[PDB]
């Protein structure tokens, strides 16, 4: 009795896999040094680009921490993330000063890799129209960092635009799976002002403002400003003390319900949205809002 | 009227066709795979008792010189001189003076023709790239009847993937894959057009933009149009040298055709690049007065699916030809054939012989092995993929036995049958040229390298370039049954 | 062509999706999977998944069957389920009667850590947390358990056995290439016969690895490598169900 | 099963024999090609001396040169067509360009004016 | 059962034997082996070993082959080798002549990392380093290449293909269970018809894993996992065999 799936005759590689081949080549290029390429029409070598001088963090180290905790991506993906961070910070066309790996967003057709970077020259932000909540300029609470998003590690790398309070307010109303491509209508109702990229940027803003933390006492909050100066006298806690949520604090400013880190009051009465007072800047994770009670 | 070249060479009544209103098209198109790199090929030089019978001067030049237009004109002028001398000797009257004036005119014509003959004979020896192996190969190919060419090479997936989908440094020139092939074909074109004919040899390029690159993705439509314009400029610099790129009247001479090959459709739609190439193919009138003269005479597409080709038709793009893979054993793209028949656009058939795998050998042989390597084929892993898509080596053996029987029925090589099957389906064939003592092997002929055995005849056979097919109804039934 | 999915290849191919386990728990698994496999007399025992709790002490859950037979048109596997807070020591998950199996589906929210927790529901009903965990595992297994088609065959005496001559699934991108475990080999039932938009397949043609994610249960992943025929699946995350599927898509 | 093993071995041997036969046929063809080329190379000097239709050298001139070569040889080895032609070009009566021109005229074939009736 | 050996399995089961690769090289292999495999027409291409060098840029060597035939009473695998200093880019490892290999044999100590070096031998002879590396690699490959016995089988057209109905080597703690790949499947020549003390075998019966170490070449290791039915071999060290073996036993 011949079994059902006896044999099949397929080519070595499907003839419709150019995109996967390009992604694989881009991810492989992250390793080693770029070999010099001789020019066409002659034998003279093409001089490589002069690299940019940037700053980053230890990606193998926190990859090891996350592997020890059993969270995050694999240890074989954190190394590629390090190499992608190095490639991004090393490029001269897009001049960054600091780089950091935000994370990874799943999708129904592709996934998003997100890096938060500050630039050496912030681009131009169009002025807020009349009758709308004024936008936060680059460097402020919601637009402190500029984000880059790619589909596969390495490869192309787009820059997400800034985020406006309207987009943040509209994002809190809807609930979607990310299609994986950056040009896709998020929703018809509730209406969303933008394509997939704007929704992704708003989600990133909310998540970053909610779930980016630093160990307690690491920083000291500026007495009148909203700045954090590194604490010189900080004594590390050891072992399982960093499992209690009382020993962590919010590293970024609380996102108000208006759509901004700081409320914009009209000039004279005010609504309750404008009088929204938040927590102290370095807010502990213990003093956070619990989820609603379930049936059980 | 039939093509004069194909009339004398094969007794063929086939009338010449035109791909575009200006440029003609040969019955079979030669895809040009370089055997070595262009650098190792552009450096080759033909220049090495009181008499050397084996010296290239007495052997190669006497054949390459008699094929030039100045020498033919010299011979014809001598013929007319002798004739008109005969009649003027016969007449001996008042008309004899006018005829003697005609003889003096043809005498000065002979003088200038002989000066040109000496000029071209000197031009033979003062350039190294002429008379080499590959230049002679392409010259013989063009003199055989297949004057159209096609830049191609090892391609996705059997090639370096870093040279296709890799990010070049910023300082690098805007040169893409299939670069040196253009330079070699341009050198051949200029040499051939200097020897004989103003526009005798055609050339159909190939544009393969790396749509996965960072610049293409982050740029947009202006980046795409800038990239295609840069490619067109570089291709003009390649086909025509820095001098001679423009006609003496001041209007640039345009390219023959540009083939667009797209890598992924769900990544980036080819509408912007198609519109840009259309605008480069059309000249923008102002009042009437021509402005921005055409740089490309036509646009073709490669391996687009039927739906995408229809979508490109629906956007106004003047597509003139499409090349697809459609052989006697592979019939995966039938819809494209019907769509092109409806819209009246030429179609080119790559494959046919599965890369020389339908030859006299392999009839009972084991499958070729990549690591060990086979040289009669062009790409071993591509041949194995073709075998797997057919189904296996056993099915290919059965099909090759059937084809060999059909061939021996008439007396033709086992590959002319497949090529004539391709021609009968309307599509134009696309055969890969062969190199280095394997010349004419793509048509099945063997031991055709030396002049002693060839005698100047082409390594093809007449039945392939014929208006009426030599395939009887039983043969057609068998080949249709091959599937 | 494989007979049982590896625990290392699954963790390697599903690491990107976040389906990872702690290194200490991984070594403990490597040691203590055969111990429980021999202590329980099971020919097959693999890690089924990992469920999150209100503590760091997640539940690692492993399933194992001794016999698997065709019964009333259903490929019934006599599965046994075991749970462990750490990779070292395993306990059993006793099946749940229908009354509590219906009174356990109304309890929502992510579980606590101690398996001796009693939920109180509405007179008051006391239900153990282990019952709730068993219900959630059963629901996910009913909805999701996925294997490539034709990977199983029916022999004499009506037993489903691995198809040793399985040559692989052509078109791994298509959902038709995959089927539930409890579908009979003869029946042409696949994941295509499910709801239209509840399964997302992303296939890398170059590396030949297809990846199927469940959208109705967001934490279920299944990889299938075709160059070497190796398929595995894991559920990572809480066991709750995604009701409002229509709005999200 | 024993017969199956024997038949499998026989089939493999048959395929190997086919491959070897193709290789030896190719080698024989190449050898015959080399033989033809060498024969043509040997033949060429006589052809260009005494059988070109556009007469590079008149019969009287070439026979006189051969007679002088024979006389100079006897005073000292046998005359050869290659030696006769080499001595003739060293004498300057026949140039390389005339050889090339006559050979091209001949290679024109039927299109040559010599083959033309007049 | 398995179609091709899995690199992660090899690195996981040979971790004790000291055959290890760096993290960067491991990831680079994971991403780069398929690319080089598909660039050529090779159905198989896997890591062969890691030879140690003097500067610190170890030579990673991989080997591949398309089809496995039987010819002159042996299994002749037509192999192709590639080397690298980093896991990213793979370069060809050219085959050497006969006398060049005889001269190869006279160079001892670890070869330096730079592939542009030249060694001087004796009339003087210049020996490139890549030639020495290929000589050593082919020597080790010829000497020791283990697969479990009858894990392959002949077929129509007489090609050595895997045996999809492989029952598993019985008594796998003995050398009669393993054989050189060159030995034909039908023949009874196994790992016991060579010298009596040039192979060591350790066996864990509970986990069912066997480790075979070559003593002629102290860097060659092999594993056979019986429960999963997966086998694989690796080489780590310089390509030197210990001629002073007898005094060591």
């Amino acid at each position: 009795s011949t079994p059902p799936a006896a044999n099949l005759s397929v080519p070595l590689v499907p003839a419709a896999s150019a995109a996967a081949a390009a992604a694989a080549v881009a991810k492989a290029s992250l390793f080693g040094d770029p070999e010099p390429v001789l020019d066409p029409e002659s034998g003279e070598p093409i001089d490589p680009d002069a690299p940019n001088e940037f700053e980053c963090e230890d990606v193998e180290g926190d990859g090891d921490l996350l592997d020890g905790l059993g969270v995050g991506l694999g240890r074989q993906e954190m190394y590629a993330a390090m190499l992608a961070v190095k490639r991004l910070g090393e490029d001269a066309k897009r001049g960054v000063s600091t780089v950091r790996f935000f994370g990874k967003f799943f999708g129904t057709q592709a996934d998003y890799y997100v890096f938060e970077t500050t630039l050496q020259s912030n681009p131009d932000m169009p002025e807020a129209p009349e009758g709308t909540i004024p936008l936060e300029p680059y460097g402020e609470g919601v637009n402190a960092y500029i984000y880059f998003v790619s589909n596969t590690l390495g490869g192309p790398l787009q820059q997400l635009p800034y985020v406006t309070p309207e987009q943040i307010k509209a994002s809190r109303l809807l609930r979607r799976y990310l299609t994986g491509r950056l040009d896709a209508p998020v929703s018809a109702f509730p209406a969303f002002p933008g394509n997939e990229a704007n929704y992704l940027r708003a989600l990133i803003a909310r998540i970053s403002a909610a779930t980016v933390c630093c160990p307690r006492g690491f920083f000291t909050a500026d007495d009148d400003s909203a700045e954090l100066s590194a604490n010189d006298e900080w004594v590390p806690l050891k072992g399982r003390e960093m499992a209690l949520p009382v020993n962590w604090s919010h590293r970024y400013a609380h996102l108000k319900g208006q759509g901004r880190t700081v409320t914009h009051k009209r000039d004279p009465f005010w609504t309750a949205e404008e009088m929204e007072a938040g927590p102290p800047p370095l807010a502990t994770l213990d003093t956070d809002a619990p989820l609603p009670a379930a049936t059980g | 009227a039939p093509d004069p070249v194909l009339n004398e060479l094969y007794g063929s009544e086939r009338p010449a066709v035109e791909l575009l209103p200006g440029v003609p098209l040969s019955p079979i198109v030669n895809s040009c795979w370089l055997p070595a790199d262009a650098k190792a090929m552009l450096a080759e030089s033909w220049i090495p008792p009181a008499f050397e019978a084996a010296a290239p001067e007495y052997n190669e030049l006497v054949r390459r010189l008699a094929k030039t237009a100045p020498f033919r004109k010299w011979n014809e002028l001598t013929i007319q001189a002798k004739q008109l001398e005969q009649e003027v000797a016969g007449l001996k009257g008042p008309d004899a003076e006018a005829k003697q004036a005609e003889l003096e005119n043809v005498k000065v014509q002979i003088a200038d023709a002989e000066a040109a003959v000496a000029e071209v004979k000197q031009s033979f020896s003062d350039d190294p790239l002429s008379l080499t192996g590959w230049m002679q190969a392409l010259t013989d190919l063009a003199d055989g009847g297949m004057t159209t060419f096609e830049v191609s090479g090892q391609g996705w997936p059997y090639c370096s993937l870093r040279q296709l989908f890799g990010e070049m440094p910023s300082a690098a020139p805007p040169a893409g894959f299939f670069d040196g092939v253009e330079r070699v074909l341009g050198t051949f074109k200029r040499r051939y057009e200097k020897e004989r004919g103003p526009g005798s040899v055609q050339l159909m390029l190939k544009l393969a933009p790396n749509v996965f690159s960072d610049a293409w993705s982050t740029g947009g439509a202006p980046a795409a149009v800038a990239a295609v314009e840069a490619y067109v400029e570089r291709a003009r610099a390649n086909v025509f040298g820095p001098d001679g790129g423009v006609t003496p009247e001041g209007v640039p001479e345009p390219l023959d055709l540009v083939q667009l090959v797209w890598w992924d459709f769900a990544a980036a739609d080819p509408l912007p690049v198609l519109k840009a190439l259309q605008r480069m193919a059309t000249d923008q009138l102002q009042v009437v007065s021509v402005s921005e003269p055409k740089k490309i005479r036509g646009i073709g597409l490669v391996d687009f699916p039927a739906d995408r080709l229809k979508a490109a038709i629906q956007a106004g793009v003047p597509i003139t030809c499409v090349q697809v893979e459609h052989s006697v054993l592979v019939r995966s793209a039938q819809p494209v054939l019907d769509l092109c028949a409806k819209y009246g656009i030429k179609v080119l058939a790559r494959g046919g012989t599965l890369g020389g795998l339908l030859s006299a050998k392999y009839l009972g042989a084991p499958p070729p092995d990549p690591v060990r390597g086979d040289a009669d084929l062009d790409s071993v892993p591509g041949c194995l993929d073709a075998v797997n898509n057919v189904g296996g080596w056993a099915r290919l053996q059965a099909a090759l036995a059937v084809i060999k029987g059909i061939a021996d029925k008439h007396g033709v090589k086992p590959e002319t049958v497949a090529l004539r099957w391709q021609i009968d389906a309307g599509c134009f064939p696309l055969v890969t040229t062969r190199w280095s003592s394997r010349v004419w092997r793509q048509f099945g002929y063997e031991g055709w390298s030396s002049f002693e055995v060839s005698g100047g005849r082409p390594g093809v056979d007449g039945p392939l370039f014929q208006v009426e097919s030599f395939l009887d109804v039983e043969d057609v039934r068998a080949l249709a049954g091959l599937a | 062509v494989q007979l049982e999915p590896n625990i290392t290849l699954v963790l390697k191919h599903l690491a990107s999706c976040g389906a990872v386990v702690s290194a200490e728990q991984q070594a403990a698994l490597d040691h203590s999977i055969p111990i429980k496999r021999i202590e329980a007399g099971l020919r097959s025992l693999t890690l089924w998944g990992r469920l999150t709790t209100l503590n760091g002490k997640d539940y690692l859950v492993a399933e194992g069957y001794n016999v698997a037979s065709s019964k009333e048109g259903a490929a019934v596997y006599e599965t046994k389920y075991f749970y462990s807070q750490d990779g070292a020591r395993w306990s059993d998950l006793q099946p749940v009667d229908s009354e509590t199996a219906t009174r356990c589906a109304r309890i929502k929210g992510m579980l606590s850590g101690d398996p001796a927790k009693n939920y109180e529901l509405e007179l008051v009903f006391q239900i153990p947390e282990l019952a709730v965990l068993r219900c959630r595992v059963d629901a996910i297994a009913t909805a999701t358990s996925v294997i490539p088609t034709d990977s199983t065959i029916l022999n004499a005496a009506s037993q489903v056995v691995p198809n040793r001559l399985f040559a692989g699934a052509a078109y791994p991108e298509k959902l038709e290439s995959y089927q539930h475990r409890f579908s009979l080999p003869g029946s042409g039932v696949t994941l295509s016969q499910d709801l239209r938009g509840t399964w997302a397949v992303q296939y890398d043609a170059f590396k030949g690895v297809a990846q199927v994610r469940s959208l109705l249960f967001p934490g279920y992943f299944f990889y299938y490598a075709a160059n070497e025929l190796t398929w595995g699946s894991l559920y990572v995350g809480d066991g709750l169900r995604n009701n409002d599927l229509i709005f999200m898509l | 099963l024993a017969a199956n093993r024997s038949t499998l071995a026989d089939k493999a041997a048959s395929t190997a024999a086919t491959v070897d036969a193709w290789a030896e046929r190719q080698a024989k063809m190449e050898a015959e090609l080399q033989g033809k080329e060498l024969e043509a190379v040997r033949r060429r000097p006589t052809f260009v001396l005494r059988e070109l239709k556009p007469a590079v050298a008149s019969a009287d001139a070439v026979e006189a040169a051969a007679a002088e070569l024979t006389a100079q040889a006897e005073e000292a080895k046998e005359v050869t067509d290659i030696d006769i032609l080499s001595y003739m070009m060293d004498k300057g009566a026949i140039t390389k360009d005339a050889i090339i021109q006559a050979l091209a005229v001949h290679a024109l074939g039927d299109k040559a004016y010599t083959n033309h009736p007049a």
